[PDB]
RNA sequence: AAACUUUCAACAACGGAUCUCUUGGUUCUGGCAUCGAUGAAGAACGCAGCGAAAUGCGAUAAGUAAUGUGAAUUGCAGAAUUCCGU
RNA sequence: CCCACCCAUACCCCGCCCUCAGGGUAGAAACGAUGCCCUGAGGAGUAGGCGGCCGUGGAGGUCAGUGACGAAGCCUAGGGCGUGAGCCCGGGUCGAACGGCCUCUAGUGCAGAUCUUGGUGGUAGUAGCAAAUACUUCAAUGAGAA
RNA sequence: GGGACCGAGGACCGCGCUCUGCAAGGAUGCUGGCGUAAUGGUCACCAGCGACCCGUCUUGAAACACGGACCAAGGAGUCAAGGUUUUGCGCGAGUGUUUGGGUGUAAAACCCGCACGCGUAAAGGUGAGAGCUUCGGCGCAUCAUCGACCGAUCCUGAUGUAUUCGGAUGGAUUUGAGUAGGAGCGUUAAGCCUUGGACCCGAAAGAUGGUGAACUAUGCUUGAGCAUGGGGGCGAAAG
RNA sequence: UUGACCUCGGAUCAGGUAGGAGGACCCGCUGAACUUAAGCAUAUCAAUAAGCGGAGGAAAAGAAACCAACAGGGAUUGCCCUAGUAACGGCGAGUGAAGCGGCAACAGCUCAAAUUUGAAAGCUGGCUUCGGCCCGCGUUGUAAUUUGGAGAGGAUGCUUUGGGCGAGGCUCCUUCUGAGUUCCCUGGAACGGGACGCCACAGAGGGUGAGAGCCCCGUAUAGUUGGAAGCCAAGCCUGUGUAAAGCUCCUUCGACGAGUCGAGUAGUUUGGGAAUGCUGCUCAAAAUGGGAGGUAAAUUUCUUCUAAAGCUAAAUACCGGCCAGAGACCGAUAGCGCACAAGUAGAGUGAUCGAAAGAUGAAAAGCACUUUGAAAAGAGGGUUAAAUAGCACGUGAAAUUGUUGAAAGGGAAGCGCUUGUGACCAGACUUGCGCCCGGCGGAUCAUCCGGUGUUCUCACCGGUGCACUCCGCCGGGCUCAGGCCAG
């Protein structure tokens, strides 16, 4: 499959051990600026859509309103403590729900949170 | 360079007149001019197949060798006639695998880098520190031009744990020629094996030695290997009592006369 | 070895840097060693060297001749010392070049600047000491 | 490249450029985490002597050995056995450790400020001028339509009366 | 017998190979984001005692102001110009 | 028809080289069992196939390697080693670095290509004084001064 | 009896004989000569015999054709991706850390969380046969011969059937890359194949975008253009 | 007659902006041939190169008219895998995805559709005592409120605030911070060799008259002096208006983008005749609507999103810009065309084409002075360690040439084998051991003494002596073994 000039359009990558250091520091340099908190937002469990990984199960978008709700967390106020919010996902079985209200339930209890002013 | 012989606008003579078919620069008023171009039998021209980014400079060597042939190099260190075959001058320390006491390197105490060197002379690596600084040479060939201009012999491996001892030892240890310092967690084949060659004087501490059964077990999908002999000592195999009992006869002897 | 990564192991970038350097850096470059009378009462190794210096040569063909500087040549790389001359064909007598690393400054030519130089390297030695003592 | 070595000849110096970046890597001020960062260590090593978690999501990889930073019911009711429609909204009700998660948990309990907000000096007369002429009655109040012209229920009054001291 | 030609050796030429060198190239990686009508990139004309198939500068013309350093520049002329000093 | 003589790389005996084959070699050998010893047979060669070995640039280890008391290079009507590619030494020159071994690596080995670039010949001090340019000298055109 | 060429091996061991030692599994003894030269090397020259163009490329033939003035330096089966065969190596029904994360003395080394690629998974007789043996016999791998089971289609046509559907049982003179007690994954090295400039040099063409298109007269059209492609000029080829 | 409003113009009126360059990477437009298919036209080449337009430090894309058929996922982008699979194919050449999955990075929003109508609450300019005054825009709509997994309005009760200084800290530049020029030898020169030291969080690198950790610059580490601009920020002054904000509940409401979908047709393009997408032409929509799927399952049952308006960091690219660090790279016929006067010199009408050319010495000490004579030249003499290093300059090969010496030859000779003669060069076994006698001296001798180290029975020193023993040395005597070639 060398017909067309495959010469001219060849990418090597010398750069994976330097690209490396760029994003651990990159992830270095983020946890300077939020220095109490953790890096990455708060994330849902979800399960794979497809009949080949219905049975897996992996980390989804953002929370959904019915999750926030019933975990008791204000809508307006999780992109502010970490928790990441999804409004195009919907829950359609209660197995899908308590999975997530038992998430945001275990992570209010390791949560220690500061005053505004 | 890709373009290296291609910044030319060379154009063949034809079978017209009496020259040799070879792509020849236009003009008519410089030395240039006339002369033959795009070949690798051409001054400034291409060179036969151009050397590019894309050959094949690393390789990829499976864990489970890797981790044999680290295995292999450690216990090579724990043999002191392959220490010798290696070029260290080992004829003075009073145990070969030679474990010192972690109270002695842990914390400041090496930290100082004339601590460092009067400790290597008590347990005695005292000639391979000498060695390294009298073989101080410069380098034969054209790697002088290139950054690297001397070239001397390697010295003892300082070997520690991160856990127990610190990392200012490392610090004791760097300026002096020759010894190189190494973590138990992350012991080096490169470090192991110079060259390719068995046998690397080590200066182990003892919390290292603790450290060893531990590493090597927590190390996933790999085992220590069983040897396909057990014993290894063939004078053994071969004159014990049970083998030269059941044997036949000697039909001859080394060296057989001369009949006619 | 070398840490610092603005630090540069290169021969070739070296010799470009020494053979090519402004003479304000030429000056940095052509300093001289201080005698053990003045280490000891400076409490200063090395300072660059001036026209007004006299000094001694310690390396070289014209070892052990003591003289004033004549000349600071920072474009060649040279000091002038009196009566350190050789004659040419015609009998013109001509300096001879001495590298600022061959020669020991006997007396220094102090001026304001030159006690601030040696307060500076005197203060940076001692605070060292001091905070290696104790 | 003829722009390099016209620079090569010229006489003007190579102007050095600083090694700055755009975010700084290690944090700094006088709070709890910058006084205790060690500039050696990395995030996870140093989030694992705090005591707090780096990464919230499932670990890309093998850790290093230590780390603790990448981590009756008669109605049918999937959600009774994990309880403890109107919740708080700007805040959050909640319930041998390391010295910076000690030192943190004193910096989240302590107490705070009320800040209380005042009432305005012309709302104390309007508010004044209501009790000066209904008394207590709050039904009249909110009926009245002179000295109260942007029409409040009763419900409004009282809660402005109970702030300002006013019964 | 001279000469002429050939071969070899010593010495002397021609030519610039070989060895050594390298303020050059080539390739990779990393930090950063900045030309122009407030006249850019490019093209000329000029400015130094002897100067270019250089470099700097623009009638304030191998440069002025300001800050720092602290005693030069240098191929030759030449400067009562500056050394406890804006 | 008879007798005697001459010589092939042929045949016979001997020596030596190599290949192949058979045998021996451990309570180890009077030599790296990848060693050593004994015996026999065989030897042309294009296309082609396989094995070993020599040499060049660079990289890792090593020789406690060589070197301004002279490294590398080069020259040489000298002493050697190898069947060979090659390797060692002497004499002269020269002036700053170089080599042996085990591995690694490749822009790695030339008599040709009406090969490339450079340098230099015979033809030949010949054909020639045509173009081309080198130096000297001479004319004019326009200015001067003695 | 006369002469020539040769002396391999290196304690003893054997076959023997004419047995106090021999000519019997390979040369010792005695005498002489040798350093102002024993014995070699290189160059030059004479002499006897032999041969007297190299690489390519044809031929019954090179006595064909091509290349060659000389010397230095340069100069041509390489590198990627993908197949395949064999050797070495690790692990083994599994194997592959290196997209990525962690860590570091920082492009090295060391560690691995979930996936993913490929693969595996979803016991018969007889006779030979290496090897062993209590000498009675066991019998690897592999081959051959008859069997066993899976699927297929055919006919035979059970309990049954929704009453027009069924395939049970019995056989095939059939089939498969069928099963019958795994062998693969990764890597290093070598050879071959495909595709890239593809061992090096060497067409005529085709396309894209630009640069130039000298002079003369006349006529036509809308200062410009067109034409007489006219009149002159350049090149070609016939020794 | 006057004055509006609209529309179209003038102005060397005031305030602004665009052009060009660069273009490695990025977004559009336009668009070719050779080749392959051993011929060639569909196809490939290639949605490439050339041409045109437009941006940035990134751009583009981007918060579903999406993927799916699930127990569901949930903006965009990039890597691995999917996978040389599906699909389309003069079914030849070949071309060639995507969903799922593991990762990297993560962030959400602004309008139009409404009546502020109990108060255009909004905004550009000008004059300004900087405090607040005028003109104009604008009702053919500028603020606030809202943007369909929403929202509005009431009611009810809890929960939230806003400005200004600002010590100090981070980033980056700067100042300073270790140790031999100790003695001897070679050398023009130690930076080499030998002896004795010292520093080392510094034995990276460069210079210095030859291989320098300690002669010089630097290098390692924490500090330390001064400064620049961004950002953060302990605290400290003030706040305020019946001002804004979030949720709850409901006998009240809830507007969602048209010459756009779509139908036919032509061109283009794609793996993709629900056209895969786009564009042109003709016609031209809907509101329990529209789009895309799923399904033989018995009728289009169900599933999932909302198009024709817009913004937005990060993970990704990078032959260019400002720098910086590197290398199993090349080493002056190499490496970029250019290590140097290099896009220079030179050529062409022009577009364009485009070279050759590095090295004295440690330091010019770059040959004073005498004497030839018309020269880029000699002979003396001098500098230098060296001038057979003299700006023709490190080393200085071969082709080729001259002089001197030997020998040969007359269309010879050259190469192979074998002697001979001459010239030059070399120089054979490196040439030794063993006994006896006398003397001298040391020991491993002495059951001598003392000490040290050790592997704990072996070594080494110091002091004693010559009864024995053994080694040497000196002076005599004797014997043996010796390399090669002949007979």
């Amino acid at each position: 499959h060398f017909r067309k000039h495959w010469q001219r359009r060849v990418r090597c990558h010398f750069d994976q051990p330097g690209k490396k250091v760029t994003r651990r520091l990159a992830r270095r340099a983020k946890a300077a600026a939020l220095a109490p908190r953790p890096v990455d937002k708060l994330r849902p469990i979800v399960r794979c859509p497809t009949v080949k990984y219905n049975r897996r199960t992996r980390l989804g978008r953002g929370f959904t309103l019915e999750e926030l709700k019933a975990a008791g967390i204000p809508r307006l106020l999780a992109p502010t403590i970490g928790i990441a919010v999804d409004h195009r996902r919907k829950n359609l079985s209660e197995e899908s729900l308590a999975a997530n209200v038992q998430r945001l339930k275990d992570y209010k209890a390791r949560l220690i949170l500061f005053p505004r002013k | 360079s890709e373009k290296a012989g291609h910044q030319t606008s060379a154009e063949s003579w034809g079978t017209g007149r009496a020259v040799a078919r070879i792509p020849r620069v236009s003009g008519g008023g410089t030395h240039r001019a006339g002369q033959g171009a795009f070949g690798n039998m051409c001054r400034s021209g291409r060179m036969f197949a151009p050397t590019k980014i894309w050959r094949k400079w690393h390789v990829k060597i499976n864990q489970g060798q890797k981790r044999f042939a680290t295995a292999s190099a450690l216990a090579a260190s724990a043999v002191a006639p392959l220490l010798m075959a290696r070029g260290h001058q080992v004829s003075t320390v009073p145990e070969v695998p030679l474990v010192v006491d972690s109270a002695a390197v842990a914390g400041d105490a090496v930290a100082k880098t004339a601590a460092a060197y009067k400790l290597l002379k008590a347990i005695g690596a005292g000639p391979d520190v000498e060695k390294v600084k009298k073989s101080k040479k410069l380098r034969a060939g054209k790697g002088k031009m290139r950054g690297r201009r001397h070239r001397q012999r390697r010295g003892p491996l300082i070997v520690y744990s991160p856990e127990h001892d610190g990392k200012e030892l490392v610090k004791g240890f760097r300026n002096i020629p020759g010894v190189e310092t190494c973590p138990v967690d992350a012991l080096n084949l490169l470090q192991l094996a110079p060259g390719g060659h068995l046998g690397r004087f080590i200066v182990w501490t003892s919390a290292a030695i603790k450290q060893l059964d531990a590493v090597y077990e927590s190390k996933k999908g790999f085992f220590l290997p069983a040897n396909i002999v057990s014993q290894a000592d063939l004078s053994r195999l071969i004159n014990s009592t049970e083998i030269q009992s059941v044997l036949r006869a000697p039909k001859g002897e080394a060296r057989t006369k001369r009949a006619c | 070895m070398k840490v610092r990564p603005t630090v540069s192991s290169s021969r070739r970038k070296a010799r470009k840097a020494h053979f090519s350097a402004p003479s304000s850096v030429r000056r940095v470059i052509m300093s001289a060693p201080l005698s053990k009378e003045l280490r000891e009462k400076y409490n200063v190794r090395s300072i660059p060297i001036r026209k007004g210096d006299e000094v001694q040569i310690v390396r070289g063909a014209h070892k052990d001749k003591e003289g004033k500087v004549t000349s600071v040549y920072r474009l060649k790389y040279v000091i002038h010392v009196e009566r350190v001359t050789r004659e040419k064909a015609t009998g013109q007598t001509v300096p001879i070049g001495i590298h600022p690393s061959n020669v020991v400054i006997t007396k220094l030519h102090l001026d304001k600047d030159r006690e601030n130089i040696l307060a500076r390297i005197k203060a940076g030695r001692e605070q060292v000491a001091k905070a290696k003592g104790k | 490249r003829e722009l390099q070595k016209r620079k090569r000849r010229s006489s003007r110096p190579t102007i050095r450029m600083p090694n700055r970046r755009k975010k700084a890597l290690n944090p700094a001020g006088n709070n709890i985490i910058a006084k205790s960062w060690n500039k050696k260590e990395t995030l996870s090593q140093n989030y694992t002597r705090f005591g707090l978690v780096a990464k919230l999501g499932k670990a890309t990889g093998g850790t290093a050995p230590g780390n603790k930073a990448l981590l009756s019911e008669s109605d049918a009711v999937p959600q009774q056995q994990q309880q403890e429609n109107h919740i708080r909204q700007h805040d959050l009700e909640l319930e041998s450790k390391p010295e910076v998660l000690r030192a943190l948990e004193r910096e989240a309990t302590r107490p705070v400020e009320k800040t209380v907000r005042h009432q305005s000096e012309r709302e104390r007369e309007w508010l004044q001028r209501l009790v000066d002429k209904h008394g207590d009655d709050v039904a009249a109040m909110a009926r009245d339509r002179k000295l109260n012209p942007y029409q409040q229920t009763a419900s409004d009054i009282k809660r402005r009366l109970k702030k300002a001291g006013l019964l």
